[PDB]
């Protein structure tokens, strides 16, 4: 689901016809990287959206009804006495939120998630100067280093015909 | 008492559409319900001791219609956006005749 | 529950027949005031039909229960509904009927003038 | 705690708490006794199944069957879903826990009383730490 | 801010007004239902222009009502708020969530977050104020204020306030 | 005529001179043809209005310092018009108090000045109702004034308004 | 007579041509749901029984039923049975914590009337009590009735 | 006007359209054999001009869908000559009028 790994639905014929729809299981490099790109990305973004909604200020809620009621609408519901907010079914005098008091404590921590992924960073920097190869599980099969003896998992590829997908 | 199908067409061919509303809606089901200019959905949150009309998706609350339709229309018409058809009503016309 | 040889019919009940057999412009636009037909050129029957008797005599009759101000004499009718129809036989009824044409065009007939045959 | 959500209904006029307050239902009306006043008019008063939510709880399923034109294949499959969810393994222990209970009173031919009240104790007794070891006949036998 | 512009009403009679002055009646009736009356698509309609020509045309009644309906067009002085416009006012009530302006015929809710830091309520005086180092905020006193938030519903409309910005606040 | 949703659209600003899609610069009006909008600073509102009220005086007849001013336009608002004048009574008073000139020749010196420039309605009725003293200070009231007007054209402008501001 | 109508004699009618009893039985149960959800046959009062109908409940007995013999009339109580409910709720403003049960009772048709004919209580095959009511009226002939 | 005899080759049913304005008209002889517009149920067509249909469309205050059809495969439009969009007057016995007209354009 995060596509660091990949999967290869290939079944071969061993000698004992004992056949199995095994799978294998690779890594895609680009696929990979773009897939950390993209998701580093957006978690930054909307980090960038969660600090800007805790910068705007902070409205109000009643505990007992347990629902927000930001300051453009409290206003519609402060009292005759013009002094508290109350509530539009409870009845009762709204409460202070904290939806910029914790500001400085949003940008600490995008703070130490910036430095704790500065190596994540320089990585993509470098293989964005550099040029990598779209390898799949055929190109991936040429640097194997074997895991076991008696495998029934055969390497060998075996092409067919007639497939279009 | 049924007012069925034929009983309205008997109504219907001596021409008293008054009193064909009045059988159908006064007599059986009238209900008002509120929808808005931008979609013909019936999701349109009514506040009615506050005065706050307000639909969620289009964000509006100041194009907001009244109408009276049938209870079974209404039915029939949430029955259609659970089946995932939008029977959109609007109050004007869009073509010529 | 019942149980009776009377056969009453069951009416409204087609659908077990139903489910037995199934298989087998140039002049106006928009709401302009071209729309309203000028009366000169009214095309429309000068006279009141059943229907905008009907519907005129309903309307004034409930205007009437609901205290409009009446325009004729009384004899001491007190229902609407022959007030109304004595306000429609001398011509006291200040309405006009808006009748549509099909292409969304309209003629302006006034009670007054449209004439009550029927 | 939480919203209220309750109508109190109450003639705005006689302002009197209780309300003496008559429902006419063959009229469809809700009136103050006191004056007459109609506080809420078109009363309501088949469609759905019984469930009571005191012995199998507040769950809602429905079975798979064959209809006037339904293939074979489709059935299989679809009854090893039900079958193969591991959500209500709870749930579908304690139903043949109440089978048994019921073909056992039905074997005694015991009333429906003794069934609904045996089904009830073994529904109170279930998954309680004093009772885990004990064998599931004996539970059996205890409720009925 | 004060505009004028093109209004038109769907106004409903009711059969007893069916009088030969049913033109006076039907103006009248726009003034006390116009005149002051708030909507949030127009703003706060305040005073009707061209009271001696306005465009009535053809009424339709309404066929189960009874009732006729007049759409008339007319002219209006309007005062309709917008986000970020900066506009005078004097304060008519104070608190410790803010406190109001009043500019035209609207309230403006200025919330205790929109005040700078120096400034604080002072509930001690009579009556109660907010307090700062070189002025006081009091009722009954002229401020400017800068609108940035509008809330307006069919028949309501609130503002929000704030003087944070340089150059604004007491005047 | 579509019947798209378009349900997307910006928030109403002033500083984007975005008012809605009814307070655009043209206006379609009563007799059919487009007319520029209307927008009008704090005195020729109060104009306007008292023109309206003493008008309609004269129709139902015929059918200067500010405590003076508040008292004849209370008189003149109790005589013309009947019930629901709370909004109407609290724009007389805001109007009274904050109205920047007094009469019709001064106020009307106004709207010329402030079109020679050629610039927005919404824009020179906010020059004509806040009591603005330096350009800078007009940049920041009204950032939609922003690489607008010229400076040295502001201050002179502004320079007038204050020498027509009078009592 | 025309179109198949006919003119009886009322005097005849009167001396008993074709005058009927018409006999109608209220078979009612009380069951147990639960440990303390039970119905039980008895006489409610207002004072400790919600949602009691309009009707009189003034004929019952102690027991719950009304001895045969009695004049019964439309939307009258004939079968008193109340159900235990939840204490401490809030339903249609007249709740307090003196009802502690709801009435489930039956009364008789709102159309019919007649009296009491027979009343018996018996058990079930669960061994539940239930009971009968058998209701007996006299339909004399009229204006409308078949023949 | 091709009057032909039993069939035509599909292979020339295909290069029967030509170039405009000329069109081809294929009929066979064994459906002319007899004349079917003078059968009593086939009632007067008459081709109308585009300013008649023009006035028709606007005394009636009609669209192009509004109007009663006739196909394009008709016998009697076959015999006229029928392209899209032309309108018959179709003149007919009224038992109730006399004489009736009705109005079909070709779809
Ligand atoms: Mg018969
Ligand atoms: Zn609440
Ligand atoms: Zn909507
Ligand atoms: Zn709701
Ligand atoms: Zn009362």
């Amino acid at each position: 689901s995060d596509r660091l790994i990949s999967i290869h639905k290939q079944r071969e014929y061993p000698p004992n016809s004992k056949s199995v729809e095994r799978v294998y299981y690779y890594v895609k490099y680009p696929h990979a990287i773009d897939a950390i790109k993209w998701k580093v990305h957006q978690v930054v973004q909307r980090l960038k959206d969660d600090l800007d909604k805790n910068s705007e200020p902070n409205g109000y809620m009643c505990p007992i009804c347990l629902t927000k009621y930001t300051q453009l609408e409290a206003v519609q519901l402060l009292n005759f006495d013009r002094t508290e907010f109350l509530c539009s079914l409870c009845d009762e005098p709204l409460v202070e939120d904290d939806s910029g008091k914790k500001n400085k404590e949003k940008q600490d921590k995008l703070n130490r998630l910036m430095d704790q992924i500065q190596p994540i960073i320089d990585s993509l920097k470098k293989i964005d100067d550099s040029r990598i190869e779209e390898n799949t599980f055929e190109i991936a099969l040429a640097r194997l280093i074997p895991p076991q003896n008696q495998s029934h998992a055969a390497y060998t590829y075996n092409p067919k015909k007639g497939s279009t997908m | 008492l049924r007012f069925g199908e034929m009983e309205r067409d008997c109504m219907i061919a001596h021409g008293a559409a008054s009193f064909l509303k009045e059988r159908l809606m006064e007599a059986s089901d009238a209900f008002r319900v509120h929808i808005c200019g931008i979609c013909g959905l019936m999701t349109v949150i009514a506040k009615l001791n506050h005065n706050q009309f307000e639909c969620k998706g289009c964000d509006n609350k100041i194009d907001i219609y009244q109408i009276h339709i049938p209870y079974a229309a209404k039915l029939l018409f949430q029955e259609l956006m659970a089946m995932n058809i939008t029977p959109r009503l609007y109050t004007d016309r869009s073509r010529d005749f | 529950n019942e149980n009776f040889e009377d056969f009453d019919v069951e009416h409204f009940s087609d659908e077990e027949t139903y489910e037995e057999k199934p298989q087998f412009e140039q002049i106006r636009r928009k709401t302009l005031k071209e729309k309203a037909i000028p009366k000169d050129q009214r095309a429309t029957t000068p006279y009141m039909t059943k229907y905008e008797r009907a519907r005129i005599l309903g309307t004034r009759a409930l205007q009437i229960s609901m205290n409009a101000p009446v325009f004729v004499d009384l004899e001491g009718e007190t229902d609407p509904l022959r007030i109304a129809m004595k306000e429609l036989a001398e011509k006291k009824i200040p309405l006009v009927i808006r009748r549509y044409l099909p292409d969304g065009s309209f003629e302006d007939w006034s009670v007054e003038e449209l004439i009550v045959d029927l | 705690r939480g919203p209220n959500l309750n109508i109190v209904l109450t003639c705005p006029e006689c302002k009197v708490y209780p309300p003496k307050i008559v429902e006419r239902f063959s009229e469809g009306d809700v009136v103050c006794a006191l004056c007459g006043l109609v506080l809420s008019d078109k009363l309501v008063d088949r469609v759905g199944e019984a469930s009571n939510p005191l012995l199998d709880g507040n769950n809602l399923s429905t079975r798979i069957g064959k209809g006037e034109t339904t293939d074979m294949r489709f059935t299989k499959e679809l009854n090893k879903a039900q079958g193969k969810n591991v959500m209500d393994k709870k749930d579908n222990e304690v139903q043949a826990a109440f089978a048994k209970i019921t073909m056992l009173c039905d074997a005694a031919e015991l009333p429906k009383i003794v069934k609904d009240c045996a089904k009830e104790a073994y529904k109170l007794c279930h998954d309680e730490k004093t009772l885990k070891g004990k064998s599931m006949e004996s539970i059996m036998a205890a409720s009925i | 801010m004060f505009f004028i512009k093109d209004l038109s009403l769907n106004i409903t009679l009711h059969p007893s007004f069916f009088g030969p002055r049913m033109k006076q009646y039907l103006k009248t009736k726009l003034l006390e239902e116009v005149e002051g009356s708030c909507t949030g698509k127009f703003g706060y309609i305040l005073c009707v222009l061209d009271y001696d020509n306005i465009d009535i045309q053809r009424g339709r009644i309404l066929p189960t009502d009874g009732s006729a309906e007049f759409n008339v067009k007319y002219r209006a002085v309007v005062f309709k708020p917008f986000k970020g416009e900066v506009v005078d006012g004097t304060v008519v009530s104070c608190s410790q969530h803010g406190f109001e302006v009043q500019v035209g015929p609207m309230k403006v809710f200025v919330t205790k977050h929109l005040m700078p830091q120096d400034l604080t309520f002072n509930a001690g005086s009579n009556p109660p104020s907010y307090q700062s180092s070189e002025d006081v905020i009091t009722i009954k006193s002229r401020i400017r204020v800068k609108i940035e938030g509008c809330i307006s519903q069919v028949s309501s409309i609130h503002a929000i306030g704030s003087i944070k910005e340089d150059y604004l606040g007491a005047i | 005529r579509r019947r798209r949703l378009k349900k997307v659209e910006e928030e109403e600003n002033a500083a984007t001179l975005q008012l809605g899609q009814e307070f655009q610069l043209k206006q379609i009006n009563h007799q059919g043809e487009e007319e520029e909008l209307i927008a009008l600073n704090l005195s020729e509102a109060r104009l306007v209005i008292k023109e309206a009220l003493v008008e309609r005086r004269r129709a139902f007849k015929r059918s200067e310092t500010r405590e003076k001013e508040l008292e004849s336009i209370d008189v003149l608002l109790e005589q013309t018009t009947g019930g629901n004048n709370k909004d109407l009574k609290n724009t007389m008073q805001y109007l009274t108090n904050f109205s920047r000139f007094r009469d019709q020749e001064t106020v009307g010196a106004v709207i010329q000045l402030l079109k020679s420039t050629g610039l927005h309605p919404f824009e020179v009725a906010q020059l004509g109702s806040l009591a603005c003293d330096t350009a800078d200070e007009a940049k920041t009231l009204i950032p939609s004034l922003n690489n607008k007007i010229s400076d040295d054209e502001l201050e002179r402008i502004l320079k007038e308004l204050s020498n027509l501001e009078t009592l | 007579n025309q179109e198949d109508s006919m003119i009886m004699n009322q005097s005849s009618i009167d001396r008993g041509l074709f005058r009927s009893l018409f006999f109608r039985s209220y078979m009612d149960q009380e069951k147990k749901y639960g440990m303390s959800i039970t119905e039980t046959f008895e006489k409610p009062q207002r004072t400790n029984t919600l949602r009691m109908k309009h009707g009189t409940y003034d004929k019952l007995d102690d027991d719950g039923l009304i001895a045969p013999g009695v004049r019964v009339s439309g939307e009258d109580v004939i079968i008193g049975k109340t159900t235990p409910i939840s204490p401490d709720e809030e339903e249609l403003g007249q709740r307090t914590a003196y009802h502690s049960k709801r009435d489930a009772s039956t009364p008789l048709r709102s159309t019919e009337n007649g009296i009491v004919d027979q009343v018996l209580v018996t058990t079930n095959q669960d061994g539940l009590k239930f009971v009968k009511v058998r209701v007996r009226t006299t339909k004399i002939p009229q204006i409308g009735d078949k023949f | 006007i091709f009057v032909y005899q039993n069939n035509i080759t599909p292979s020339a049913m295909k290069l029967v359209p030509s170039i405009p304005p000329a069109t081809i008209e294929t009929f066979n002889e064994a459906a002319l054999v007899v004349n079917i517009t003078h059968h009593e149920l086939v009632p007067k067509h008459i081709r109308l001009s585009s300013d008649e249909k023009r006035e028709l469309l606007k005394r009636y205050r009609l669209k192009e869908s509004q109007l009663p059809r006739i196909q394009r495969a008709d016998p009697v439009a076959l015999y006229l000559g029928l392209k899209r969009g032309e309108v018959v007057k179709i003149i007919r016995k009224s038992e109730t009028s006399g004489r009736y007209a009705s109005y079909r354009i070709c779809m």
